[PDB]
Order: structure tokens, then C-alpha cells, then sequence
RNA sequence: ACAAUCUUCUCACAUGAGGUGUUGAACGAAAAUUUAAAUUUAGUUUGAAAUCGAUUGGUGAAAACGGUUUUACCACUUUGU
């Protein structure tokens, strides 16, 4: 059963999302666009009922359809002006070395026959991926940290990670709405953090 | 049997149509859904009406939401009686509001393409316009 | 002369004067030197305004329209102790009677009963022009519908001296709410006012509407009239060109 | 899950431009306007108050088969990058 409560509840967050997407995108054609870094890591850190249908299609056109869903994007203006739409719903930063290859060695899925498949051995990715010279798990990681030429193809290739929090402590058992304290927006350099929790 | 109507009124801001719907076709099925709207702008009364399939589930949502503290306000859930129903009270019930923009609409009027015979058709005797002031005076 | 190559103020003023006094016809205690105001009207040849802008024109006036004892809220980011001590520093007690912090504006005040009762209970309310875009909401239609907008004092440094320049600058200038219409109504002043002293108000807030109001300024007015709140719309100037500048606009 | 992003200042050179955000109902004056209903609008009353009174112009986004139903602020920058 639903109470009314909720109702309202949710009525209040769409039309408050309602009032954000109208600020952000008119009058406010401007994106800080994160520099000195050709790559970023966008989380999918919350979600709500009804989203507004431009919300829910920017978020499968980013990939993160669902919860917890973690990209690899390129850091440009297309990108940042679909990532300042959904805002609230993501965290983003820049991910470092040790982060990339810890999250490819281990949550890395490829989607081999549209299927997520594991990336265990090289064999899958050679046969996948070799027309663009890519044989290794450390051939993804190098076209992934530099935005190689075949950046595109990898990401594709790539399943979206799944960084659900973790709940190790009787107080994080416990706790409601419990998720990492996963806060909304940029944190630059703070998201490898968040991984190295998750990995 | 009977098509009972219910009367919601200091409906919190954003318990609207669809939430009313939503809610109360919990109790069970909700036949035609109502919340008055203003003229001009479509901007909620903070009063509905609502129809159930029988008579005693309006009885009982009338019984289980009447003085309910939602959002700081108390929901007044009364039954009407059908012989103060009337037919009309839900005339656009289920049907979304259209909110037109009379500004908009009139700023278009203002400045739209124009020729020489329009024109004409409105300056037509302004000097009486004038005129009609200055025997005023 | 801005308005035709011609300004015919003056006679029309000084007749709206004799007019507004010569058609005069318990006791009461509570009473006040309210006078009818007078209202220029303005009817421009396009739509001045996009959306009501929630924030007044601070045309300034030399005779100002309100009265000197007006008492006056003024609305500063928090903190607020800061603002109330510059204003007992500045000497504008009987001026700014009360300040209030944004965030205790939105809490203390939630209510329409408690937005009414802090509404009345003041005749102007100056707002720091870095709360402005707040106030639409925390006030609602309580103040920006019953002809209680607030006024944008400029006081980010916050020292003595400019608190009471805003201020007399605040009392000194008349405001309009732009709303998206071809004709708007500007107060210029009170009867109290001479005739020559409400044509001063007239020629000044012709010259701010013709800069920051009409786009394009006397070509785009259509016509002018002088009013109070129950007078005739006595015709101030009328366009002399307006013949061909809707044909031209409208085309 | 009655919790959420309504801005605690910008840009340009002391100056200019910008900030898009308002509960519903009732009373009421006389004014400019626009193409009989529509825009501004004095001044008031009010527990976030309510018992039929809905106005109806335009823009397209998805399902569906060029119609069709679904948006509950889609408004003229007009409903899913």
C-alpha cells in the first residue's frame, strides 16, 4: 500500500526537477566543463519515481539506465551538457590510474554477443576487438586512460560497472537508505576514493 | 450499485489529479476524478471531487480520510448526496488542463504580421477617441 | 520635448490638479496624511515586458513618492546582527524600524497569516540586493500581488554611509513592476505635490521609461495620460507619428 | 522517504545589462490598450480558508495503427540529448 504522503512527496521532487531543467537549460547555456583531463567517471548515484522524460533519456543515453551503473566518458561539451542535465542523479570526478585499472581488472564485463561476459582471459578481447588493435585487458586500460583513437569501440564494448555500496559494518547494516554517504555532483578527485571503497 | 461522489477538500499543494487517482483507486476503482482549477492560469482550487463504483466505498474513504493531517493541512473527505450531485459537476473530469498562455497570446496579437487594410482597421477614428475625452473634460 | 518634439506638460497637470480638488464631494482617529496618488499611464506600440520581472525600476525622482515617515523592513543575507548594528551605527532606527535575516524570513514567517501580519505591519520593505531573486517565494502573492514588492537596496560592503545613501535613495525613487503588457501605470506622486513638482516627476520618469523601458523609447510610446485612482485618463501627448510607425512595425 | 537543487549574486567598463521565481477565494474603483474576451491595473478582506460553474488557442514527445490515447505548469526558445 502507498500512502498519500508519498504522493505529494513525489510530486514536489518532479516538479522541483521541473524547475532545475528549466533553469539550467534556458538562461543558463554555460558548462564548467572539467579541464586539464581528456576523461571522467560518472556514477549513477540516485533515482526517482516518475522521472521527468528527458531525465530518463539522457541517463540511457549515458548508459547508467539503472542504479549503482558506473561509465567510462570522454570529458567534452556534448557530454558535459548532458552530464549538467542530470546533475542530481550523478557523481562524477576524474579517475586515476590505479582506479581505471583496479575497476578493468576487477568489474570489468564485456559485452561479447550482447552478452555480459566477464573479461578473464584475452582471448574474448583479442576476438572481439582486434580489427582496432586491441588484444589485452592492459590494451582496454591504456585506450580507456589516454582516449585512444578507438576509445569509442572499447567503451561499447564495455559493460557499465556495478558499484553497489558496500555495507560491511553492523552500523552500515543497520542504517536506513544507507549508500556510501554517495553525494550528488563533481567531486574531482574524491571519486577515486569512492572507488577504492568499491574495489 | 450506487455511484457515490466525495468531496476532497484543503488538499495539499501537489496532491493533484494524478495522485488522486493513484491514491484513492486503492480503496478501489475511481469511475470520473475532478479538482477544480482556476480559469486563467489552471492552478488547483484545493478541492476535488471524486467517483466510486459504489456508494459504501465512498463511506469508507470518507471515513478513513476525513481530518487526515497531510503536509500541515487537515483533509476534509465528506460525502454529497446525490440529490445535490449535480449531473455537470464533473463536466471535464479525467481530461488534463489546458494552461493558455493569454499573455503570450496577446503579446502575438500585439506584434503579428500586419497589412495596409488592418491598419487602417485600426487606426480608424483615434481623432474620436480623443474627441470623446475632450467632452469629457 | 522628447515625446513629440513637443511637451505638453504643465497646463495638463496644473488642470489635473484643480480637477482632483475641486471634485472633493462618523469622524474617525486613526488617521494619516494618505492622499490620492497620481498615476502616469503609458501605452507603448509592442509588448514592453517578456514575463513580470519581480523586481522594481528604482526610477529615481527628486520629489520622492513615499512619505518620509514610512516605516521601512530591510531584508539582508544572514548575518543579521551585523545589518542591525550598521543601522543603529547610521542613525535610520526610525527609518529601518526592523531587519531581518533571509533565513529567519523563510522560517519565522511561513505562514500567509504571518506573511500578512509582517506585511502590514510595514510600509516599504528593502530587501539587499543579493536576496532579490529569493523573495519571490518565502513572500509569495502576498507581497508581489497585493502592492508589497520589495526594493532592491544595494548594500554588499555594508558601511554607515552607504546604508543611508541607499536608503534616501531608496525613499527618494519611485518603482515600476515591468509585466508583460503595451500599456503600464507609474505613480509620480501625491496631490500634496505642486504642479510644477509632479511635471518634474513626469519628465524624469519619461526619460527613465524611454531608456530602460521602452526599447525603442518615444517611438515606440503610443500615447500618455494623467491619472489618480479615480480621474479621467486626462491625455498627456499623443504620438504625432504613430500613423506610419505601426505600419512600419506591424509589417 | 510528509527528506531532496528557488539561486546568501553575476558580467562589462562609480556606471550599464542580467536574476524568472508569486496559495485559492471574495470585494471593488476607473483607466489605457489590443484582436464581444484578452492584456496591464488602484485599493481592500482571509486559518494553506475551499462543495458545479472547465477556460479552451497553439506546439510535439512517446506507444499504436495517416487517424488513435498518454502527459496534470508543454507555452511561442512551446511535452523524450
Amino acid at each position: 500500500f502507498k500512502r498519500a504522503e508519498t504522493f505529494i512527496n513525489n510530486y514536489r521532487q518532479r516538479e522541483r526537477e521541473r524547475i532545475r531543467l528549466n533553469r539550467s537549460a534556458k538562461n543558463k547555456g554555460d558548462i564548467f566543463v572539467p579541464d586539464e583531463t581528456k576523461l571522467l567517471f560518472v556514477i549513477r548515484i540516485a533515482g526517482v519515481k516518475n522521472m521527468p522524460p528527458k531525465i530518463r533519456k539522457v541517463l540511457r543515453l549515458l548508459r547508467l539506465s539503472r542504479i549503482n551503473n558506473a561509465v567510462f566518458v570522454r570529458n567534452n561539451k556534448a557530454v558535459a551538457q548532458m552530464l549538467r542535465i542530470v546533475e542530481p542523479y550523478v557523481m562524477y570526478g576524474i579517475p586515476n590510474l590505479h582506479s581505471v585499472r583496479e575497476l578493468i581488472y576487477k568489474r570489468g564485463f564485456g559485452k561479447i554477443n550482447g552478452q555480459r561476459i566477464a573479461l578473464s582471459d584475452n582471448a574474448l578481447i583479442e576476438e572481439a576487438l582486434g580489427k582496432y588493435d586491441v588484444i589485452s585487458i592492459e590494451d582496454i586500460i591504456h585506450e580507456i586512460y589516454n582516449v585512444g583513437s578507438h576509445f569509442k569501440e572499447v567503451t561499447k564494448f564495455l559493460w557499465p560497472f556495478t558499484l553497489t555500496p558496500v555495507k560491511h559494518s553492523l552500523m552500515e547494516k543497520k542504517v536506513k537508505h544507507f549508500n556510501e554517504g554517495r553525494k550528488a555532483g563533481y567531486c574531482g578527485e574524491e571519486i577515486n576514493e569512492l572507488i577504492k571503497k568499491q574495489v | 450499485k450506487k455511484k457515490g461522489v466525495l468531496y476532497v477538500g484543503r488538499l495539499p499543494h501537489g496532491f493533484y489529479e494524478k495522485q488522486m487517482r493513484m491514491y484513492f483507486s486503492q480503496f478501489g476503482p475511481v469511475l470520473r476524478l475532478r479538482m477544480s482549477r482556476n480559469r486563467k492560469t489552471g492552478s488547483s482550487k484545493h478541492y476535488a471531487f471524486i467517483e466510486f463504483e459504489s456508494l459504501d466505498v465512498a463511506n469508507v474513504v470518507a471515513e478513513t480520510m476525513h481530518n487526515y493531517l497531510l503536509y500541515g493541512k487537515l483533509l476534509q473527505c465528506k460525502v454529497i448526496p446525490e440529490d445535490q450531485v449535480h449531473e455537470n459537476m464533473f463536466k471535464g473530469a479525467d481530461v488534463p488542463f489546458k494552461r493558455i498562455p493569454h499573455a503570450t497570446i496577446a503579446r502575438l496579437q500585439h506584434e503579428k504580421p500586419l497589412s495596409k487594410e488592418k491598419a487602417d482597421k485600426l487606426i480608424t477614428r483615434h481623432n474620436r477617441k480623443l474627441k470623446l475625452k475632450k467632452r469629457k473634460l | 520635448e522628447l515625446l513629440g518634439s513637443d511637451a505638453p506638460l504643465e497646463k495638463v497637470c496644473s488642470a489635473l490638479l484643480e480637477y482632483e480638488s475641486k471634485r472633493k464631494s462618523n469622524l474617525l482617529e486613526d488617521e494619516q496624511d494618505d492622499i490620492e496618488p497620481v498615476w502616469l499611464q503609458l501605452a507603448t506600440l509592442k509588448f514592453i515586458g517578456n514575463n513580470r520581472k519581480l523586481i522594481p525600476y528604482k526610477i529615481a525622482i527628486k520629489n520622492p513618492v513615499i512619505p518620509s515617515s514610512s516605516e521601512a523592513c530591510l531584508i539582508v543575507k544572514d548575518p543579521q546582527r551585523v545589518y542591525k548594528d550598521l543601522v543603529n551605527e547610521a542613525g535610520l532606527s526610525k527609518v529601518v524600524t526592523r531587519v531581518i535575516g533571509l533565513s529567519k524570513l523563510k522560517a519565522k514567517w511561513n505562514s500567509y497569516e504571518q506573511k500578512r501580519q509582517l506585511r502590514d505591519q510595514f510600509d516599504i520593505f528593502l530587501a539587499d540586493d543579493r536576496v532579490i531573486p529569493m523573495l519571490p517565494r518565502i513572500l509569495g502573492k502576498t507581497f508581489y500581488q497585493k502592492s508589497k514588492v520589495p526594493v532592491p537596496v544595494k548594500i554588499s560592503k555594508g558601511t554607515a554611509e552607504q546604508l543611508k545613501r541607499e536608503v534616501v535613495s531608496a525613499y527618494g525613487a519611485t518603482y515600476f513592476n515591468s509585466a508583460p503588457c503595451s500599456s503600464f501605470m507609474i505613480k509620480c506622486g501625491h496631490v500634496s505635490n505642486t504642479s510644477t513638482e509632479l511635471a518634474e516627476n513626469v519628465e524624469s520618469i519619461l526619460q527613465f521609461v524611454s531608456k530602460h523601458i521602452v526599447p525603442d523609447g518615444a517611438k515606440g510610446i503610443a500615447s500618455i495620460h494623467l491619472k489618480t485612482s479615480q480621474s479621467i485618463a486626462i491625455p498627456l501627448w499623443n504620438n504625432p507619428n504613430l500613423k506610419e510607425l505601426i505600419a512600419s512595425s506591424r509589417k
